[PDB]
C-alpha cells in the first residue's frame, strides 16, 4: 500500500471516492476548504482500476460530516475497508461498497474532520482523520 | 459551521 | 517544533 | 488601506517585507508551511515604492518565531506599523524600520504563529496573527 | 461572536442512541 | 439512565469502573489531572449492585490512553456498553465486561482523552470522550 | 518574587486584583469557569499589604476579555507591572495602578484567556496568559 | 508525547 497523509485543512468541500461491489473502496481524493477557498487534495489511487467513481459535493460551509462509518473485511487475502458511509448534518451518503465484515464508526459531537491520512494498495487498507474545532 | 477556527491576537496598529 | 499539530483519530480498517 | 487575510496554515517558512526608516513597513508577504510544503502567500503591496526589501528565511521546522515586536506611530497623519522585529529560537531578525513611537510585543511561551492578516495602504496600517499549537 | 466558554472536540457517543 | 458529564480536564490519572462478566459495565469514575492536581470526578453509579470493581491507576504523565475500545449490545433489552478496554503506551487494561455484540474503537494517533460524559442506568448506556492536544 | 501558574480553565468569571496609585499592581486572583461551574483560583499575594482591592465581576459567559493592556516600569529598582487595564466586549475596567513606563497590550480577535501565570514579589513582576478556543 | 494537555501561552510581560 502507498501511504498518504493530506494533513489538516479548514473544512471539507467534496469527497471523491470509488468502490466496487465485488470488492472494496479503491480511490480517495478530497477537495478541502483552506481559509474559505477550495484546495484540491492529492488523488490517492488504487494500484488497480475498474472502480465506480462517486462524488459527494457538500454544501460547505453549512453542511459538514458528523459521522463516518464503514466495514472492514477480507478481499482476496487483504483486510481492507469494504464500505464507507458519510453522515452529514443534512443527509447520509452511502453506504458505498459492500457492507460486510467488522463495523467501525466515528461519530463527532463537537468538532470537524479537517483531513485524512491512510494507505491504499489494491484497496483502501486503513485511514485516520484529523479533527479540529 | 463547517469552517475550522483558530486563535487570533491583534490587531496592532491603526483602528 | 515549528509544525502545528492537530488531534488525529484512527486508524480504522486494519 | 487594503485589507488582507491569509488565513491559518501549519507554520512559517519565510517572511518577505519592505521598509523605509523615514516612514514605516511597506510590503508584506509570507511563505507558509502547509502540511510540509511551502505555500506562497499573496504579496500584499504598499500603494507606493521606495522601500528596502527584507527576506527572513527560516530553517523550518527547527526554527520558529518566539516573539514578534515592533512600534506603531504616526506617519503623514496615519497610525501605522513603523517597525517589526522577529525573534526565533535561533536568532533575531530586525528591527526593520524605525524603532520609534508606541512599542508592542507578543512573546509566545507555547504555540506557533500560523497566519497573518492586516491592512496595507501606503504603509502597513495594522496586523494580527493566527496562533495554534 | 464567541461566548466566554472554551470549546473542546468531543467524539461519540457509543452505545444506546 | 442518569446522564453525567465530567467536562474537560488536563489529562487522566486513574479510572475506577465496575463490571459484571455476564452483563456489562456498571459504575464509572475518573480521577483527572487538572493543571497538575488530581481532580476527583464524581462516581457515576449503576442503579444496581453486584459488580466487580477495578482500579486503573496510570503512571501520569508518562502513561496515557492511546485507544479505547469495547462492545455495545443488548442487556435486558437495552443497548448498553457491554465491555471496555483501555490501551495505553505502557500496557492494556481489560477487557472488562462481556466482549459480545457490536465492536467499537477509538484509537488516537495524536492527542489525549481529557473528559468523559455519558449515561448510566442499570448499566453504562453510552459515553463520549473529550479530546485535546 | 514567588512564581505562580494557575494553568488553563474554561473561561473567566471574576478578576480580583489590588494596586497602589504610587507604585504598581500588588495581588492577583481569578475566579475561573471550569466546565460551567466557578473555580476559585489561588490568591497570588504580594509580600506586602496595603493595596487597594478591585473586583471585576464579569457577566460570564457572554462578557469576556478582549484586550489586556498595561505598563511595565521601575519601582525601587525592579521592573514590575505598574498598571493593568481589562477591556471586555462590553466594558473597560481600569487603568489600575500607575500608567507610566513601557506600554504593552494583548488584544484578542478570536479565542479566550483561560488562565494566568507569572511572579509577584512586592509587586507583580511579570505575567503570561493561556489562550484557547 | 506526555499525558499533559497543552495550551497556547503568550507572554511574559514585565521583568526578566
Ligand atoms: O499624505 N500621503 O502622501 C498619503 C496619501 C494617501 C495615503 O493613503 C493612505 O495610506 C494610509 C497609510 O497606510 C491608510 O491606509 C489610508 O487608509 C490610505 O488612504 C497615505 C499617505
Ligand atoms: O433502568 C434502566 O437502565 C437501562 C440500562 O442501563 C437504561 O438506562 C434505562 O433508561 C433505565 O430506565
Ligand atoms: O522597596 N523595597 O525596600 C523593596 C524591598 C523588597 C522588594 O522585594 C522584591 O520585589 C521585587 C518586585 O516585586 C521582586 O520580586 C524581587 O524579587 C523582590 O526581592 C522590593 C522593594
Amino acid at each position: 500500500g502507498k501511504a498518504f497523509d493530506d494533513g489538516a485543512f479548514t473544512g471539507i468541500r467534496e469527497i471523491n471516492l470509488s468502490y466496487n461491489k465485488e470488492t472494496a473502496i479503491g480511490d480517495f481524493q478530497v477537495v478541502y476548504d483552506l481559509n474559505g477557498s477550495p484546495y484540491v487534495g492529492q488523488n490517492h489511487k488504487s494500484f488497480i482500476t475498474g472502480f465506480t467513481p462517486v462524488k459527494i459535493s457538500l454544501d460547505f460551509p453549512s453542511e459538514y460530516i458528523m459521522e463516518v462509518s464503514g466495514y472492514t473485511g477480507n478481499v482476496s487475502g487483504y483486510v481492507v475497508v469494504r464500505s464507507l458511509t458519510f453522515k452529514t448534518n443534512k443527509k447520509t451518503y452511502g453506504p458505498y461498497g459492500v457492507t460486510s465484515g467488522t463495523p467501525f464508526n466515528l461519530p463527532i459531537e463537537n468538532g470537524l474532520i479537517v483531513g485524512f491520512k491512510g494507505s491504499i494498495g489494491y484497496w483502501l487498507d486503513y485511514f485516520s482523520m484529523y479533527l479540529s474545532l | 459551521s463547517g469552517i475550522s477556527q483558530t486563535v487570533i491576537v491583534g490587531p496592532w496598529g491603526a483602528k
